[PDB]
């Protein structure tokens, strides 16, 4: 057809076009002139571009269509875009306890998942009833992420410079903080996950190891790895403000779940609150 | 002459690693020099 | 305040005519452009101390 021949004239024009256009933005030395002169913020490149796919992804995972690495992304995006940014962006170097505490939380957040696992076919959601899931008005969870944003700008802001806090043996208080945590949440997870037939139905009333300290001890741990990470940069005042914010907010949803599960079991969480009274903190709240 | 930047040369090396450099010639170094446009030098250790 | 500025732009356009002049060579360079001038020569005979 003789269309197909005009066509195929104006593509290979456009093509020709395009690819001169490329040759030379390439070839001219003076745009590698000025495009190298992009290379000093080769760290900020990624940082950022990565965001646009964590959120993405999160659009994505909203409507119901995520795979596993977009949804390992948007926590990924949450945890990196927590802990590494705000230090570079107020130092512009980043060397050492960032690294690690970035390290760190991706190792605590994956924790769900190997208990999940390993006691389970696999990371398919299972058929339950409607009203054993606690949720919590919206507005709430945002005001509990952005107030989590807040409390870790602030402490990459107050504290001191990475160089000039100390090392030797007070770096040893905060290794030992980071493992008792790790224990902590660990310990609580398997022995929550152990009493569930489905994914999250308890059968009976939990009372062994840090539930005879804690009433609630997943998210006290969760609370202390903040804690942990408000004392490595130094920064006692976001550790506060995250105390009265996470404390705000994870007390709401404590009252909402104890409620519901004295209501579903009755005597025996009653009487095994009345045996741990302290419900966030050891005999401090 | 007491400017801060007593020994602030080298370490900002080693913290900012992950920046980026470009090659400067050597005639232009020295007719650069030799009107005091210059108020860092850092050496490396091999003299390279 | 403009005659600052102006010598501000003149460093600033001889620097870049510098790292210009650098690309440049580096590009015209791989093309075999300068293949036989001084800044791509051939090799000969060598040459002793004397
Ligand atoms: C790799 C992960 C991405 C690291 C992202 C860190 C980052 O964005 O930091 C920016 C700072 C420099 O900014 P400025 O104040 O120098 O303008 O730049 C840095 O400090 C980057 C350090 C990059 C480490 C490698």
């Amino acid at each position: 057809k003789p269309m197909d021949v005009v066509k195929l004239t104006l593509l290979l024009s456009i093509l020709t076009v395009a690819a001169k256009k490329t040759l030379t933005l390439v070839l001219d030395p003076f745009f590698w002139m000025y495009f190298s002169w992009t290379w000093l913020f080769w760290p900020w490149f990624i940082a950022v571009g990565l965001a646009g796919y964590g959120i993405y992804c999160f659009r994505k995972h909203w409507l119901g269509e995520a795979n596993a690495f977009e949804q390992l992304g948007i926590v990924t995006s949450v945890f990196t875009w927590l802990t590494l940014v705000p230090p570079a962006y107020f130092n512009g170097y980043l060397e050492g306890w960032p690294y690690v505490f970035f390290l760190a939380y991706h190792y605590f957040f994956f924790f769900n998942v190997s208990v999940r696992k390993r006691l389970y076919g696999d990371f398919y959601a299972r058929t339950h009833d409607p009203k054993w899931d606690v949720n919590t008005p919206l507005w709430s969870r945002i005001l509990f992420g952005v107030g989590i944003m807040v409390g870790h700008w602030l402490a990459a802001f107050e504290g001191p410079e990475l160089h000039r806090l100390p090392g030797g043996w007070a770096n040893v208080g905060i290794w030992i903080l980071i493992v008792i945590t790790m224990l902590m949440h660990y310990d609580s997870t398997l022995y929550l996950a152990r009493y569930s037939e489905k994914v999250v139905v308890p059968t009976a009333v939990v009372q062994f190891g840090p539930y005879r300290w804690v009433r609630h001890p997943i998210y006290a741990s969760t609370m202390l790895l903040f804690a942990a990470y408000c004392t490595a940069l130094r920064a006692p005042l976001s550790l506060l403000f995250l105390l009265a914010v996470c404390l705000v907010y994870y007390n709401k949803k404590a009252k909402m779940e104890e409620e519901l599960m004295v209501e579903s079991f009755g005597q025996s969480y009653s009487d095994y609150a009345d045996k741990v009274r302290h419900k966030f903190i050891p005999f401090v709240y | 002459r007491t400017s801060e930047t007593e020994g602030t040369r080298a370490l900002w090396i080693s913290k900012r690693w992950w920046r980026y450099r470009p090659k400067l010639p050597y005639t232009y170094f020295l007719q650069k020099l030799d009107s005091s446009e210059v108020a860092a030098v850092v050496f490396t250790e091999d003299l390279k | 305040n403009m005659e600052e500025l102006e010598r501000k732009a003149n460093v600033q356009l001889e620097r870049q005519l510098v790292m210009a002049s650098d690309w440049s060579r580096t590009l015209l360079t791989m093309r075999g452009k300068l293949k036989g001038t001084e800044w791509d020569p051939e090799t000969s005979h060598r040459i002793n101390f004397s």
